[PDB]
């Protein structure tokens, strides 16, 4: 599973970097180019690629 | 460097045919992708294909 | 300032004095708006902004959702409080819209019948503005970063597009011809500006430090490129000769044609006169950027000093062109600005930010 990911805004491959602040519960992906940012709730469980997940579906959803 | 062609010998074999070395056709593809490769860089060339 | 109209009225100053003093004295009381607003659209931050050269009524606007919205900033109401209403909009359920974030739009010179929009979809569109359908597309091999049509040329209608491939394109919207291409660079073009001046002259501004002037009419690469040193630190061409110690991501020809300011991510806007490239070694202090894609910042023009409006963090840093005296920072973004352009007709500002706003600056009283 790779973490850097391509930005939906941007689509520049790789410029989207993944904290997960663990202790918060909130995961926060940003990317370096655009510098758009997007914060969803993480678990224990959760990883770069759901937060990727949560920010793709976040923007499908309000782009309706 | 090139080696001779005593480290690559091309063996005839029963008819004809002359077998190259491993060794040969391996420096034919380095060849081959060196010229490949000076031409683009000595043209103007992606910086991502001349990587 | 009754001196001003009394010296007017008694032919002791040219009417050119009060205008330019006045138009000077309203930028300096640059303000956050008191009774004006601007309607919010973009889903996401604005990348760019354009208003039409002739008349200045019109606004575009490219969000990083990929929108494209038309403002009208008349006031047409009756108020002393209006809102710039958006006219019209490539939104998400138009057929054409840029399917990423628009980076630059610029609205047709000559005529506001017409615009373009260049997205990091690789796609230079052009737009007619009455029927808002693309009059035209061209595709690109790699994300556009920034394109540019020149102010000034009644002969060429060409849009020099700098994406991250190492060379310039330019396209002709005359028979479109999107096959010549300018060699010199070696690292993406974050900025290109034509000079208001000279028809033919293109400055290009790349990751590789450097900036460079091209005749595109020429056929032998770019005329001049840019030196902090001018020769103290002299080497053959090869990597030396940079413009800045970091990545120049924006350019802005003066009003007059006769300087270009060039903006880096060394933290460093530098001054050259643009006939030689040679620096003029205006200091300008520190100028805080830090954008991985092209900056867009403008110039005033008509007024007895020229200003220069940069991105400043959250900011609007507004410096004297020619001395780098700081005027003032206009702070009212909440995320980094990306983008400012000037309305020269009433020394107004509109500034685009990432908080998807578009902030407008007023003169004060
Ligand atoms: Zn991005």
């Amino acid at each position: 599973l790779e973490t850097q990911f391509t930005c939906p805004f941007c689509n520049h491959e790789k410029s989207c970097d993944v904290k997960m602040d663990r202790a918060r519960n909130t995961g926060v992906i940003s990317c370096t180019v655009c510098l758009e940012e997007f914060q969803t709730p993480i678990t224990y469980l959760s990883e770069p690629v759901d937060v990727y997940s949560d920010w793709i579906d976040a923007c499908e959803a309000a782009n309706q | 460097p090139v080696p001779p062609l005593s480290v690559r010998p091309a063996v005839v074999m029963q008819g004809s045919a002359r077998n190259q070395d491993d060794l040969t056709h391996k420096l034919a593809d380095i060849v081959k992708i060196n010229n490949q490769l000076r031409r683009n860089e000595q043209n103007g060339a992606a910086a991502h294909v001349i990587a | 300032m009754l001196g001003f109209l009394s010296a007017r009225q008694t032919g002791l100053e040219d009417p050119l004095r009060l205008r330019r003093a006045e138009s000077t004295r309203r930028v300096l009381g640059l303000e956050l708006n008191k009774d004006r607003d601007v309607e919010r659209i973009h889903g996401g931050g604005i990348n760019t902004l354009d208003i039409e050269p002739v008349e200045g009524r019109y606004m575009l606007s490219g969000g990083s959702d990929g929108v494209i919205v038309l403002y009208d900033l008349e006031n047409s109401s009756r108020q002393s409080y209006y809102t710039c209403k958006a006219v019209c909009s490539i939104g998400r359920d138009h057929p054409d819209v840029h399917r990423y974030s628009v980076e630059t739009v610029q609205w047709y010179p000559h005529d506001t019948g017409m615009f373009t929009s260049s997205s990091f979809d690789k796609t230079l569109k052009v737009w007619d503005t009455n029927t808002l359908q693309t009059a035209d597309v061209f595709n690109f091999e790699e994300t556009v970063y920034s394109h540019h049509m020149s102010p000034v040329s009644t002969k060429h209608c060409l849009v020099a597009v700098g994406t991250r491939g190492p060379k310039v394109q330019l396209c002709d919207l005359k028979s479109g011809s999107c096959s010549h291409i300018l060699q010199g660079h070696r690292q993406e073009i974050l900025a290109v500006s034509w000079s208001p001046r000279y028809d033919y002259i293109l400055a290009t501004a790349s990751a590789d430090s450097r900036v460079k002037l091209w005749d595109v009419r020429r056929a032998s690469g770019c005329l001049i490129t840019l030196d902090q040193h001018n020769g103290k630190k002299s080497q053959a061409v090869e990597s030396a000769n940079t413009a800045h110690n970091g990545k120049v991501n924006g350019l802005c020809f003066t009003s007059d044609g006769l300087h270009l300011l060039t903006v880096g991510t060394d933290n460093r806007m530098r001054l050259w006169n643009s006939s030689n490239g040679e620096n003029t070694l205006v200091n300008y202090g520190k100028v805080c950027n830090n954008s991985k894609k092209g900056l867009k910042f403008t110039v005033s023009c008509g007024c007895s000093s020229e200003f220069v409006f940069v991105p400043y963090g959250s900011t609007i840093a507004v410096y004297t062109v020619y001395s780098g005296e700081q005027i003032t920072m206009l702070k009212g973004h909440y995320k980094t600005v990306d983008c400012c352009v000037f309305q020269s007709n009433f020394q107004e500002l509109y500034s685009g930010s990432r908080d998807c706003n578009i902030l407008a600056w007023v003169p004060s009283l």
